């Protein structure tokens, strides 16, 4: 594997989640769900308030996936040689996913996703990660 | 809370190739005193208060801007949006520009401390001051000038 | 030999560009053998968008309506060609030539093919 | 029921369902629907018997309710109800009218306003002409969510006869659809399309086909926002999307299911009556099989002869385009046309009105969809309160886009208020209309051809027949996105 540091500077005030006990970190807690979009705050230990922020990779990951959607439909497909099918964002075992996508995604061809038992995968799906493993890894912030 | 919904359905949208930004800068200058409300419930002496950055200059909110550009925006088309919170996005015409629209959150050189303003009011049989009807209200001076950059 | 029953044609039609949620005049009667206007004409049936249907003379001295096709880029000596945008438009207005040649719609032109 | 003392929890059940209270706000509604639930889960044959009773007793007290807010709010909680009703019930006569009776029941009442309205204009009795603009101005107010300070006032109905299903002439086919969301959400089928054949014996005279609704659903909702957002670019969606409705419904094309070359009357439920139906497509389209007819609800059946009246108007607010073929025809022109004009028309009682004006459906409300005449739009709300109106048995052609559109939005109640519809709902005899946008020159040579030939029904299937061949040498989306779009609705004599 080959590592890439990368930081984040922010322009403006940024937005942070309340601290939640892991009795209620579950889809079924409107506050919790309210929050996924911010920053988080961590406790040290949980019984004080003791602590410092900190972002998930997943919510970099989210954003990085709608940023090249938005590049892949300005390409019309295009990656230098190679052209991108749909990605897939479909899941069977729904209720393992805490969010689900409610926007549409964005469309520049009619072809169908690459099969889930291929070996050669496009740009896109490698980096929605679907070539414990991992191909792109997004640690926290 | 917004409530998101797990039944929502997938759908596919082609939006086209053709895509512009426009980039627009200026200042909103304050030809009145302002009040951006927010109370710190650790300071109890003042009962309406302002919104201040931690070196106390004077702010002018992102959410704010947002929530005016909105209903003016509602204003133009003449016509109330009713969507609720959660579901697929909404497609009335104010939200289809509101998704395209990016506003800077910005803050004031000036930083002088607000005014203190007496407001009371009158009970009409009396004549007289209604009973408990005594507050006092920060206000931002007129002047101040906002640093502004909306894009879309 | 001109055109019989002349009387019956248009003096101008004019297709125009269609609109919804560039125009194009003719002289409403044509005569050609087997040049601006019929570049013109050339230029709307290679843009595919008029309907159009044929008459041939059968031996008992009638006219009727041929089975064939116009398609882009036996014994019979003259042709009468209509043309419009309108399909039912077309079949009304060949009914009328019909009528006519053995005894019009607004959009409908004619060509006499010699 | 814990106790197996079955006999006493049929007593119980229904002695509580035959002192069941007026009003649906009442918790006694939930508690009913709970234990019909209850019962079903424990797979007790007692089930059945609950559900219709609950059913026909709830159907009895939906006809009280006073107008369309309290509807709104209130009845429109129990249509689980009808849902476990139509499981219930084995007879696709009775499966029928349990699925009709949740239809339109917003626009009966508009109706009946419409109807109330005459003879307080022919009695000038101005106070009851004010309390009908304010239940409907009362109305427009709740479906923008807002708060109303007064109560709505209450109105008895009208004679709501039950139609006989005999009523309908000898000829025709009639399908009626259900979408049973409980079913559809349990995994079943859930989709449902009634099929009634009046010249079979009485034993053979209805089938009963079920569907799956999800894809079609889906494949709906994708062609509607590509449509918002582009919009002609969605020609490739809409054929997707007519494709997608024989693969749902692949009974439509055998004729044992629809004998040969009769007409089909659809009574459409949900997003079906969004659908271009009459242009499902196997290439073979339905248009070119069957001629097609459109209504609500069946209980809005009601045929009535055409308007005796020798005049007939063309009003025209469209400067951009000439429209050759019907600006030739025999009927007088007038131009540019305000609502003014509009509203002296609509008091002549016309034999055909034809409207040619840009149109736009509003994106949250309906009452807010509207024509785009001279200097002020028109809306559903301007039309549902001119004064005075006459329009029994005239026939209407609207130019307009999307004059058959409602908003992307699923109403607490069964409806489709678009523009057709308000004509409707003021006994216009039939309407033609788009379900989406239109071009200038097929409204041209389409209407044309049904002002000449005054058979709406065989003349659009012409019509539409005639422009297929030109469809099939190429299969060019953008051909069958102009041919698509028309469609008749009302039923007349
Ligand atoms: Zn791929
Ligand atoms: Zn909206």
């Amino acid at each position: 594997t080959t590592t890439m540091k990368i930081s984040i500077e922010f322009l403006e005030p940024f937005r942070m989640t309340k601290w939640q006990e892991s009795t209620r970190r579950n889809k079924n807690n409107k506050e919790f769900v309210r929050g996924q979009a911010f920053a988080r705050w961590h406790r040290n230990k949980k019984d004080n308030t003791k602590g410092r922020p900190y972002i998930t990779g997943t919510l970099l990951r989210s954003a990085v996936i709608r940023s090249a959607e938005n590049l892949l439909t300005l390409s019309d497909g295009k990656i230098s040689e190679k052209t991108c099918c749909p990605g897939k964002f479909d899941t069977e075992d729904k209720d393992r996913l805490l969010q689900l996508r409610q926007r549409s995604t964005l469309r520049w061809t009619d072809k169908n996703p690459c099969p889930d038992n291929a070996e050669t995968y496009c740009p896109f799906c490698e980096l929605l990660g679907r070539s414990w493993r991992f191909r792109i890894h997004f640690g926290n912030l | 809370h917004g409530k998101p919904d797990r039944l929502e359905k997938s759908r596919s949208v082609s939006i086209g190739s053709v895509l512009k930004e426009t980039v627009v800068c200026g200042e909103l200058v304050a030809k009145t005193p302002f009040f951006f409300g927010a109370i710190d419930e650790d300071a109890k002496q003042t009962a309406l208060q302002v919104l201040l950055t931690p070196d106390n200059k004077y702010r002018l909110p992102r959410s704010a801007v947002r929530g005016i550009l909105r209903r003016d925006l509602q204003t133009y088309f003449d016509s109330p949006c009713n969507a609720e919170l959660g579901g697929r996005p909404c497609m009335c015409k104010t939200c289809r520009i509101m998704r395209g629209i990016t506003v800077m959150d910005a803050r004031s050189e000036y930083n002088a401390p607000p005014e203190i303003r007496h407001r009371t009011r009158i009970n009409p049989f009396t004549g007289t001051v209604a009973e408990g009807a005594l507050f006092n209200m920060e206000v931002a001076p007129e002047g101040i000038v906002f640093p502004f950059q909306l894009r879309y | 030999i001109p055109f019989p029953v002349p009387d019956i044609a248009n003096d101008e039609v004019e297709y125009q560009k269609a609109v919804g949620g560039s125009k194009v005049k003719f002289p409403g009667l044509l005569e050609i053998q087997g040049a601006a206007n019929h570049r013109k004409l050339f230029s709307i049936l290679k843009a595919g968008k008029l309907n159009s249907a044929f008459f041939i003379q059968s031996d008992d001295g009638e006219w009727v309506e041929s089975e064939s096709k116009p398609t882009m880029e036996s014994h019979h000596s003259s042709f009468v060609w209509i043309l419009d945008t309108g399909s039912m438009q077309l079949r009304q207005s060949v009914k009328c030539v019909k009528d006519a040649l053995n005894k019009l719609k607004p959009k409908t032109m004619i060509v006499w093919v010699t | 029921f814990h106790l197996n003392q079955l006999n006493d929890v049929r007593i119980y059940g229904e002695s509580a369902i035959d002192n069941a209270p007026g009003a649906f706000a009442d918790p006694f509604w939930d508690e009913l629907v709970e234990f019909i639930r209850m019962l079903r889960n424990k797979k007790s044959e007692l089930w059945k018997e609950i559900a219709i009773k609950a059913w026909d007793k709830c159907r009895e007290k939906e006809m009280k309710v006073g107008n369309n807010i309290y509807l709104s709010w209130y009845w429109a909680r129990q249509r689980e109800l009808y849902d476990l009703a139509f499981m219930a019930q084995d007879g696709i006569e009775k499966k029928t009218r349990i699925a009709d009776s949740l239809k339109s029941r917003t626009t009966l009442r508009i109706q009946e306003l419409n109807e109330l309205r005459k003879d307080a204009h022919r009695k000038q009795n101005r106070r009851l002409e004010d309390k009908l603009d304010r239940i409907i101005e009362q109305e427009n107010e709740a479906r923008d969510g807002a708060y109303l300070r007064r109560n709505p006032p209450c109105f008895t109905g009208g004679k709501r006869e039950e139609i006989p299903f005999a009523r309908l002439p000898q000829n025709w086919i009639a399908v009626h659809f259900y979408l049973n969301e409980l079913e559809s959400h349990e995994g079943g089928k859930g989709g449902h399309a009634l099929i009634y054949d009046p010249q079979k014996a009485e034993k053979d005279q209805w089938q009963d086909k079920s569907f799956d609704y999800k894809e079609l659903h889906r494949k709906f909702l994708e062609w509607q926002e590509n449509y918002i957002l582009n919009e002609e670019g969605s020609a490739d969606f809409l054929v997707t999307l007519c494709r997608e409705i024989e693969k749902a419904m692949p009974f439509l094309f055998k004729s044992e299911v629809i004998p040969e070359d009769r007409p089909v009357l659809w009574i459409p439920h949900g997003f079906l009556h969004r659908l271009p139906l009459h242009a499902a497509m196997k290439i073979e389209i339905f248009w070119e099989r069957h001629a097609s007819r459109y209504l609500p609800a069946w209980h809005l059946f009601d045929p009535a002869p055409y308007s005796r009246e020798e005049s007939s108007t063309l009003l025209k607010n469209f400067e951009e385009y000439d429209f050759q073929n019907l600006e030739n025809g025999e009927i007088e022109v007038y131009a540019p046309s305000s609502p003014k004009k509009v509203k002296e028309a609509i008091r002549e009682n016309p034999a055909i009105l034809l409207l040619l004006c840009h149109g736009e459906a509003d994106m949250t409300n309906p009452f807010r969809s509207c024509l785009k005449l001279k200097n002020k739009d028109m809306t559903i709300f301007d039309l549902l309160t001119v004064e005075d109106v006459r329009l029994s048995g005239s026939r209407i052609l609207l130019g307009a886009c999307e004059s058959d559109m409602v908003p992307p939005l699923e109403f607490s109640v069964d409806e489709h208020l678009s523009v057709s519809g308000a004509f409707l709902s003021h006994k216009a005899g039939e309407i033609v209309a788009g379900l989406w946008t239109v071009d200038s020159e097929k409204v041209d040579e389409c209407y044309s051809y049904l002002v000449e030939e005054k058979d709406f029904l065989r003349n659009l299937q012409e019509w539409q027949m005639a422009e297929t061949e030109n469809f099939r040498s190429e299969n060019d989306s953008s051909l069958f996105y102009k041919i698509a779009p028309f469609r008749i609705i009302g039923f007349p004599a």
